[PDB]
Formats: structure tokens, C-alpha cells, sequence
């Protein structure tokens, strides 16, 4: 069961320019926790759909790759747009833009 | 130097091909004031009106400020649709390499130093797939997406002596490539 | 009236095939002097920048380095490179066979025979020859000792036409051993070839473990017994939080001092999480900065900085660990094991020596010659031998070498030609002559009576002795079954098919149109 996916396995960021002010060590620790739980929640949300394989168009980083490995969920990255569309038409899935 | 401004009134001429009001912009155009004759005054006000009008027109253009936060997923929008005629200076880098850290900090200083050109910075790995580590510091400039200069190399770039010479090397384009090296040669 | 361009021209007649034939024959004659155990290699010198010098024997790099002008030469070079990619052997053989096919083709077209007639004859002849070669292929793999002897023979025949022939008895088995460490995985990148100058080429050895060309940190120990290696792919640098748009906007220096203390503390806690795995070794992909190195030195572990993707992959294969990036759950996929992490010196350099490795799935070969060109040629030819050994491990079917397989398949082509009427028969006879021109060339480069040897082989193969070929250490007609000049079936089949296809595609051009150069 393949999880055809578009958005990368990285922490989100709004398209509009933004500045997240961190003003204390408590805020810095909260940011660290936010990053860690974002990765973990992303991976568990991929897993909870029962997919044995995932495909992302935009690639991702190491802290995601190890999570995909350690949960026995293979996946590929940096798949082109037309390749994503052909995979979707062939395997019968639907392209989703968000976890 | 400001010391020449107080030594003596006799500073007649030395290496000054042209000396008129047409090239005094703002900072010095208002420090003579009483030395600008009277018959040519109306021309001076016409010139200042035109040039302040041009500066006001460029106010709508020169507001970018500092660096921004583009990644691989936003590459195409900000290299093919970033605007008409606006220079974009793509930067490919990774954390850990010192020379590219130097050039990143110098580019960040340039951002506030020159707000007309808004360069964008992106991670090397998650902007182009399978980018080798032999090209850790990468800079290429273009406008409308037509890549002009894409110099590549860790040590051939020379980030130790970058500062002003390669600052204008990136800045000056659309002409002869070798235009500012002779200003600040390494020697 | 001329219509094309300034600089664009057209050769729409015998001129086109003249250029194609002369270029293909030039390629063949250049490559021809490097066949057989008695072939002599060449020097490639660049007239451009850096004046690169390389001494090489195989035809793939010879053809790819030179700048060919004739489009037929480009066809031959592309075929040689593709054939090198597919199997890694017979590039010189396929190029030479294609050259002789084109030579017999021009000889035939001199006799006023339509090129499509030659094409049909060649198709029938190559079908018959491929069938005969497949029928004459011997197979192993079920056996253990016999298959190992077959692998040794394949390595010997692949490595006898190169410089390592000088120490062939030492090298072949070594190569075999390397492939025997791959355990069936078609992963040639698991083999590392470290080339260091100094000493005779017989000092080369396949290590009993792994060698890493990296450096220990400052305060880490430089020797471990009973190593517990953790292989990672983490940052360990400044390690930004990756939330782009995060910055400190405070109103005092105490705040930023606190924030930098928090950054150092998060790095310390990450190092503590790494150490909680119960490790005494740590290999990272990218750089390790000063604070993590200090923490590792204080803890009492050994850290490796900047071991690239290939390095960590080879360490994972040779030790059994996983490429870690997040250390939340140490109870998941585990570490690797070794027995010694001594630093060993070769020449003037120091390399980390992983001995007593848990798995032999990867290894390193140390190449040590007396000249950089010798090192390069040894590396290329060892790569060819390893490619062939891996290919024949994947497909154990083998056919005899020394021209025996070529002689028998040419005999089959001749027998087919004798029973076919029309002008096809002369086309197949020319095909057989071109195919038999290879052992002639091997004997010529050896320096023997080529005509007598080829006549003897033809008689022996027509009689029925289907294991007769050229014994070159004495220069006679011997038995490849007894002698042991084997060869991979895949290599020979690919050589035949690729050469025939390239000859067919080149032969059917009657117009060359060259556009104006840039
Ligand atoms: N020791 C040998 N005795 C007889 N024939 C050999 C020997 N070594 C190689 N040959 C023959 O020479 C031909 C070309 O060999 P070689 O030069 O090794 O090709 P390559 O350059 O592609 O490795 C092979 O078809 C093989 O049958
Ligand atoms: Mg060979």
C-alpha cells in the first residue's frame, strides 16, 4: 500500500515571510521539543494509514530517513512531478499535499 | 578625509576632471549651499527636483532589507517568477564548511549594505538532488532565470579574499565578466 | 546549386561509406595492438591543460579518451563504453570484431552486393553462432570446489592480458577472494581500492578487514579492543534547529548568553543520548565540531569525522550497524562489532584498521606500485577482473577462451553458410572470416605463425575436437579443457551481439550530413 505524497518530510514553514522570535531558554527548549515532536508525529501519521511504502516529490533529510528506516516503512524521495502523476495513475492512489 | 576640509581654504584642484553640482547627490550637495552661485540656481533646483524624484521612484524598488528563508520546494517560484529584471543570487551551501560560512556572513552583510538585489539562500542537499560535496560553496547569479555566471569550487573561489572584490564580482554583471578584480587584487 | 550552410556538407554516395569504413578500421587498428596475453599497452598524453598522462591496455578508456572525428569512430567508442558498462570485459574484443566485420563488409560491397543482403546474411550467421555458443556453454555452481576452480580460471584469463600478469599467480586468487566476500551481492562499491605509491606491485594485498582513510579526533583514544561501533549520519556541527525564521530578539546580553548556554546544553544532551547506546566507537558522515569532539574525548569513545556516504555504507556492510540519524530509541536496530581499531601506517600515511570485523560484506584492496601510471593501470584492470568475477558469480555459465569459442561459433556459421544458397552464403563466409580474425590477431600480437595456427584450429574444430585453442606460453594448439583458459559466457555473448549490432547499424548508412559547427 503506497502513500503518494508531495510535501517534504521537513518542518513546515509558511510561504509568507516570517520571524519566530525566541526570547528565553524556555522558548528555545520549546522549539527543540516542537522540532522533535514534529518529526515523530509526521512519521507516526505516515505509519497509521497502514502504508508499506511512501513516495515524496520534494525529498527530505536524515532525521526523517532514520525514522522511515526504523519503522520498517521504505520510501523514495526527489521523485519528479510527472513521475508522481504516473505513479498515482498506475497504482491507483491519490496525491495528497499534506500529512 | 575630513582633515583636508579644515587645513586651509586653498584646495584649488588636484585630480578633479569635473566639479559641478550635477554629481553631488544628497550628502555633499547640501554642504556647500552658499557656494552655488545665484545665476545657475534655478538649474540647481531643477536638477535636485529631478534627482530626488528619481530617488523617490527607486524607493519602490530598493526595499528588501536582509536575507530570506527559501528552500528547495520554493526554488522554481523565486527563480522563474521572482520578478522582471530583479537580480537573484542563488546560494547553495551546507552547515560545517567554513569558507561557505564566511561567504554566507559576507552575503548577509551585503543584504543590508545593498537592498536593491535580494539574493536567496538554499540548502545544497535539499535544493538539487545528488549534489556532490565537492561543490559545497556554490553561488550563481541571474535575472529572469537565465543563469549567467555559475562559478564552482571550494578553493578556487577564494573566500578568504572575497570581501569587496568578489562582492562586486557577484554584483556587477550583464557585461564584461572581468570588471572588478583589478580594484582589489590579491597580489 | 548548394543549399545547406557555410560549413555544412553532405556525402551521399560511396564517400559516406568510405569515411565510415576508414574510421572503423582506424579504431580497430588502434585497438588491435592490445589483445591476448602478449598484447602491449599504450600511453595516452593530453595536449591540453594539465597534460594528463596515463598508461593503459584496455580499449574502453583508450577509445573514450581520444577525440574521435569520424562519426563511425564515435559509434565504435560508444559501443565500447556501453559494453564496458554492461560486463566490464571484451571492449577491445568487441571493437576489433566490429572493425573486421566492417572490413569484410567493404570487401563484399566491392563485389557489388547490396548492403541489405549482407545484413540478412549477418543476422542469420549471428543467430547460428549465438545458438552454437549457447549449446557449447558449460555450467557449474552446484559444485563447490569445481566452481571455485572455474572462478580462479576466469580471473586468470581476465587478468593475463594486463600488467598484473607479471604477478598473475598472486593476483587472480586475491580478486576471487574479494568477490567471495561479497556473498552474492552485486555491489562492486563494497570493494575499496586504496592506491599508495612505494614498493613492488607484489606487495598488494586484500586486507582481512577494512581500512579507513580518516583521522581520530584530539582527545579520543586511538586503539580499542572489542569495539562496539555506532555508525551515524547526524549533524554534530552548529546544528541549527531547522526552523527557518527563528532568531533571538532580546533586550540584554544576559539573554543571549543564556541562549548560547542552552545551545551548548542541547548539544551536550545529544551527545549523552548518543553515548546512552553503550558504545565505544562512533562514525559520523559529516563533520564533528569541537564541542562534540571534546565531549566524546571526555566520555572515552572514539569518533570519526567526515566519512562520506561510501565510507559509512562500507562500514555498515563490513560491521553490520545501521546508519543512525535519531537516537530517541536505542533499543531499536543495533550496532556493529569488531575486535581491533588500531591505526596502521602504510608508506608515510596512517589509516584506521578495522580488524576482526563481524561481516566480510565489504573489504579493501591495497595497491602499491612504483609509478602512478602503474597504480592507475592496476586499478583499472583489477576493476575489470572484479567485474567479470561478480558477473560470473551472478551467472555461472562459462565458455572456453583462447579462440576456442570463437572458432566453434565461426565453424557453425560456416556450416550454415554451406547449406544456404544465393549471395547470403558469401556474406556468412565473410562473417566467419571476420570472426576467425580474432585468434589470428592474438597470435600475431604474440608473434607466431598465425596462418598455420588458425588452419590447425579450423581443422581441429571441423573434425570434432570442440575444446581446441591457442596455447600461448608455448605457441601451439592445445586443449582448453585441460589447460584452463575459461571465460564468462555472458562476456562473450555480449561481445558477439554488440559487435554484430554495431556493424549492422553502421553498414546501412548511405548519406552523412554534417551541420555547421558551433
Ligand atoms: N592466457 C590466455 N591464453 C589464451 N588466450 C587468452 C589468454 N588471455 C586472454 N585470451 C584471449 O584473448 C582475448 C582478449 O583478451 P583480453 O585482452 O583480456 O580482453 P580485454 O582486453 O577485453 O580484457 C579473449 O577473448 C581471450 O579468449
Ligand atoms: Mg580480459
Amino acid at each position: 500500500k503506497i502513500a503518494i505524497l508531495t510535501c517534504p518530510f521537513e518542518p513546515p514553514k509558511p510561504k509568507t515571510k516570517h520571524k519566530l522570535d525566541v526570547t528565553s531558554v524556555e522558548d528555545y527548549k520549546a522549539l527543540q521539543k516542537y522540532e522533535k515532536e514534529k518529526f515523530e508525529e509526521m512519521i507516526q501519521q505516515i505509519k497509521e494509514t497502514g502504508a508499506n511504502l511512501a513516495i515524496c516529490q520534494w525529498g527530505f533529510d536524515d532525521e526523517a530517513n532514520h525514522l522511515l528506516l526504523q519503522n520498517n516503512l521504505p520510501a523514495v524521495r526527489w521523485v519528479g512531478g510527472p513521475e508522481i502523476e504516473l505513479i498515482a495513475i498506475a497504482t491507483g492512489g491519490r496525491i495528497v499535499p499534506r500529512f | 578625509e575630513l582633515e583636508e576640509e579644515a587645513e586651509e581654504e586653498q584646495r584649488i584642484l588636484q585630480q578633479s576632471v569635473v566639479k559641478t553640482y550635477e554629481d553631488m547627490t544628497l550628502e555633499e550637495l547640501e554642504d556647500h549651499e552658499d557656494e552655488f552661485n545665484e545665476e545657475d540656481e534655478r538649474a540647481i533646483e531643477m536638477y535636485r527636483r529631478r534627482r530626488l524624484a528619481e530617488w523617490k521612484a527607486t524607493k519602490l524598488k530598493n526595499k528588501f532589507g536582509e536575507v530570506l528563508e527559501i528552500s528547495g520546494k520554493d526554488y522554481v517560484q523565486e527563480v522563474t517568477k521572482a520578478g522582471e529584471g530583479l537580480w537573484v543570487i542563488l546560494h547553495l551551501y551546507k552547515q560545517g564548511i567554513p569558507l561557505c560560512a564566511l561567504i554566507n556572513q559576507h552575503l548577509s552583510g551585503l543584504a543590508r549594505k545593498f537592498p536593491d538585489v535580494k539574493f536567496i539562500k538554499a540548502i545544497s542537499t535539499t535544493c538539487i538532488p545528488n549534489y556532490p560535496d565537492r561543490n559545497l560553496p556554490t553561488i550563481f547569479v541571474y535575472l529572469e532565470g537565465d543563469i549567467k555566471a555559475q562559478f564552482i569550487g571550494p578553493l578556487v573561489f577564494g573566500g578568504m579574499n572575497l570581501t569587496r572584490d568578489e562582492l562586486e564580482w557577484k554584483l556587477s554583471e550583464s557585461g564584461a565578466i572581468m570588471t572588478d578584480l583589478e580594484e582589489n587584487p590579491k597580489k | 546549386v548548394n543549399i545547406f550552410k557555410a560549413g555544412a556538407d553532405e556525402e551521399r554516395a560511396e564517400t559516406a561509406r568510405l569515411t565510415s569504413f576508414i574510421g572503423a578500421i582506424a579504431i580497430g587498428d588502434l585497438v588491435k595492438s592490445t589483445l591476448g596475453p602478449k598484447g602491449m599497452d599504450k600511453i595516452l598524453l593530453s595536449s591540453g591543460r594539465d597534460a594528463s598522462l596515463m598508461v593503459t591496455n584496455d580499449g574502453a578508456t583508450i577509445l573514450k579518451n581520444i577525440g574521435v572525428d569520424n562519426p563511425a569512430a564515435k559509434v565504435l567508442v560508444d559501443m565500447s563504453r556501453v559494453q564496458d558498462d554492461e560486463v566490464g570485459d571484451g571492449t577491445t574484443s568487441v571493437t576489433v570484431l566490429a572493425a573486421e566485420l566492417l572490413r569484410e563488409a567493404e570487401s563484399l560491397i566491392a563485389k557489388k552486393i547490396h548492403p541489405q543482403t549482407i545484413i540478412a546474411g549477418w543476422r542469420e550467421a549471428t543467430k547460428a553462432a549465438r545458438e552454437a555458443l549457447l549449446s557449447s556453454a558449460v555450467d557449474h555452481g552446484s559444485d563447490e570446489v569445481k566452481f571455485r576452480q572455474d572462478l580462479m580460471n576466469i580471473a586468470g584469463t581476465t587478468l593475463s592480458s594486463k600488467l598484473l600478469t607479471h604477478h598473475k599467480d598472486h593476483f587472480t586468487k586475491l580478486a576471487v577472494e574479494a568477490v567471495l566476500r561479497l556473498k552474492g551481492s552485486g555491489n562492486l562499491e563494497a570493494i575499496h581500492i586504496i592506491k599508495k605509491l612505494g614498493g613492488s606491485l607484489a606487495d598488494s594485498y586484500l586486507d582481512e578487514g577494512f581500512l579507513l582513510d580518516k583521522k581520530i579526533g584530539v582527545n579520543q583514544p586511538k586503539r580499542i579492543e572489542n569495539a562496539k561501533i555506532l555508525i551515524a549520519n547526524t549533524g554534530m556541527d552548529t546544528d541549527k534547529i531547522k526552523i527557518f525564521g527563528s532568531r533571538v530578539r532580546v533586550d540584554s546580553t544576559a539573554k543571549v548568553a543564556e541562549i548560547e548556554h542552552a545551545e551548548k546544553e542541547k548539544m551536550k544532551e545529544k551527545v549523552e543520548r548518543i553515548l546512552k547506546h553503550g558504545i565505544n566507537c562512533f562514525i559520523n558522515r559529516q563533520l564533528i565540531y569541537n564541542y562534540p569532539e571534546q565531549l566524546f574525548g571526555a566520555a572515552g569513545v572514539m569518533a570519526i569525522e567526515h566519512a562520506d556516504f561510501a565510507g559509512v555504507e562500507r562500514l555498515a556492510l563490513v560491521t553490520g550497524g545501521e546508519i543512525a540519524s535519531t537516537f530517541d530509541h536505542p533499543e531499536l536496530v543495533k550496532l556493529g562489532s569488531c575486535k581491533l581499531i588500531e591505526e596502521v601506517m602504510i608508506g608515510e600515511d596512517k589509516l584506521i584498521h578495522f580488524s576482526g570485523v563481524a561481516l566480510g560484506e565489504a573489504c579493501t584492496i591495497v595497491l602499491r606500485g612504483a609509478t602512478q601510471q602503474i597504480l592507475d593501470e592496476a586499478e583499472r584492470s583489477l576493476h575489470d577482473a572484479l567485474c567479470v568475477l561478480a558477473q560470473t558469480v551472478k551467472d555461472s555459465r562459462t565458455v572456453y577462451g583462447g579462440g576456442c569459442s570463437e572458432m566453434l561459433m565461426a565453424h557453425a556459421v560456416t556450416q550454415l553458410a554451406n547449406r544456404t544458397p544465393g549471395k547470403e552464403a558469401v556474406a556468412m563466409e565473410s562473417y566467419a572470416k571476420a570472426l576467425r580474425m580474432l585468434p589470428t590477431i592474438i597470435a600475431d600480437n604474440a608473434g607466431y605463425d598465425s596462418a598455420d595456427l588458425v588452419a590447425q584450429l579450423r581443422a581441429a574444430h571441423s573434425e570434432g575436437n570442440t575444446t581446441a585453442g591457442l596455447d600461448m606460453r608455448e605457441g601451439t594448439i592445445g586443449d582448453m579443457a585441460i589447460l584452463g583458459i575459461t571465460e564468462s559466457f555472458q562476456v562473450k555473448r555480449q561481445v558477439l551481439l554488440s559487435a554484430a549490432e554495431a556493424a549492422e547499424v553502421i553498414l546501412r548508412v548511405d548519406n552523412i550530413i554534417k551541420a555547421a559547427p558551433r
